[PDB]
């Protein structure tokens, strides 16, 4: 069956280039256009352009023309997309898709996309293994149920995923809410972990978040106080 | 040329979902529709306005007239949850254009409004010459939210980082949003706000350097 097999994840420094590949099988490569479409995290599909592998002719979208390059190697049935001068807005999944929907009318002479590749993830980042900085989030009762308080730990600017967080060395698990990390424009991650506790415990009970980033061999035990 | 879709549509199981795609004189073009199920590659569900590729359920129907193309899904089932996109080709610019996409939720539980918790920068972070505001959003359904930040009364777009929602053990959703500032910025305004919009209702929390 028709498949488009795409290359794997890349992590690239700002200003660098990345060249991703799309290998066609199950049909004759020169029979159909290859389209490229990218999708930034949580956002919409954005068409970049197409190439026809027979002629080699390209059609670049205005937004991408001249800092990306589409090529193909028909000897190995592979299309390439090269993105230059990478910036944080270029962190995205890059898809290739076959122009297999033949036009039905000369008035709309367009080959639509039918079969999609699985996408190549490109992360623009300073890219080096980096340990987190951990900051306390001091207790507040403003947004919790009556008689309770939320306190937490901010775990900032680490790479790659993941970081783990426990409280009081695991002795505290009720009321813990660790939020999955955000990948920032910087290409570094941040996450937060909050626990909800009795407000009467605050002047008395000690709360420590235990943070572990194994890739950087970093552990932090941060005391969180009123 | 621009194609407009609603960011989200919610429908009960068994009811009919309608997803619109607006475009000036879109009726003249042939419209194709993609379904992108969570974490899966896009697939074609409707081609040339109203045709179904093989394998696609007969419940999927398309229409195109005047200024609006519409994807219709009858007797919707949970497995239909996905982001849907229309696309056309604009001959005047030789561009392929995708609509902004529609998140379709098939309602498996009643709607649930978000709880919002906002933390100011810690004195420790400020000492490290950084400032991060932390806005934690939980217990909402459907799992779609938008976050806006303000400095005093003015919108702030720089330095904002927001997660996609993630399903909690209670089967509701959580997300988080972060605003990065310089200590000088943080100290020179009277307040900052995190505004969370969910299903047309808004929760706003505010913190002040004082």
């Amino acid at each position: 069956e028709v498949q488009l097999v795409q290359s794997g994840a890349e992590v690239k420094k700002p200003g660098a280039s990345v060249k991703v590949s799309c290998k066609a099988s199950g049909y004759t490569f020169t029979d159909y256009h290859i389209n490229w479409v990218r999708q930034a995290p949580g956002q919409g599909l954005e068409w970049m352009g197409w190439i026809h592998p027979n002629s080699g002719d390209t059609n670049y979208a205005q937004k991408f023309q001249g800092w990306v390059t589409m090529t193909r190697d028909t000897a190995i049935s592979t299309a390439y997309m090269e993105v230059n001068g990478l910036k944080s807005d270029d962190t995205a999944v890059y898809y290739c898709a076959r122009g297999g929907l033949e036009p039905r009318s000369v008035d709309y002479y367009y080959y639509g996309m039918d079969v999609w590749g699985q996408g190549t993830t490109v992360t623009v980042s300073s890219a080096s293994t980096k340990g987190p900085s951990v900051f306390p989030l001091a207790p507040s009762s403003k947004s919790t149920s009556g008689g309770t308080a939320a306190l937490g730990c901010l775990v900032k600017d680490y790479f790659p995923e993941p970081v783990t967080v426990s409280w009081n060395s695991g002795a505290l698990t009720s009321g813990v809410h660790t939020f999955p990390a955000v990948l920032q424009s910087s290409g570094l991650y941040s996450l937060s972990s909050v626990v909800t506790v009795p407000s009467s415990s605050l002047g008395t009970q000690t709360y420590i978040c235990n943070v572990n980033h194994k890739p950087s061999n970093t552990k932090v035990d941060k005391r969180v106080e009123p | 040329s621009v194609l407009t879709q609603p960011p989200s549509v919610s429908v009960a199981p068994g009811q009919t979902a309608r997803i619109t795609c607006g475009g000036n004189d879109i009726g003249r073009k042939s419209v194709h529709w993609n379904q992108q199920k969570p974490g899966q590659a896009p697939v074609l569900v409707v081609c040339y306005d109203s045709d179904r590729p093989s394998g696609i359920p007969e419940r999927f129907s398309g229409s195109n007239s005047g200024n609006t193309a519409t994807l219709t899904i009858s007797r919707v089932e949970a497995g239909d949850e996905a982001d849907y996109y229309c696309q056309v080709w604009d001959s005047s610019s030789d561009h392929v254009i995708f609509g902004g996409g529609t998140k379709l939720t098939v309602l498996g539980q009643p709607k649930a409004a978000p709880s919002v918790t906002l933390f100011p920068p810690s004195s420790e972070e400020l000492q490290a010459n950084k400032a991060t505001l932390v806005c934690l959003i939980s217990d909402f359904y459907p799992g779609a939210v938008t976050v806006a930040w303000k400095a005093d009364s003015s919108p702030v777009k720089a330095g904002v980082e927001t997660t996609t929602p993630s399903k909690q053990s209670n089967n509701k959703y959580a997300a988080s949003s972060y605003l990065s500032l310089t200590p000088e910025q943080w100290k020179s305004h009277r307040s900052y706000s995190c505004q969370v919009t969910h299903e047309g209702s808004t929760v706003e929390k505010t913190v002040a350097p004082t």
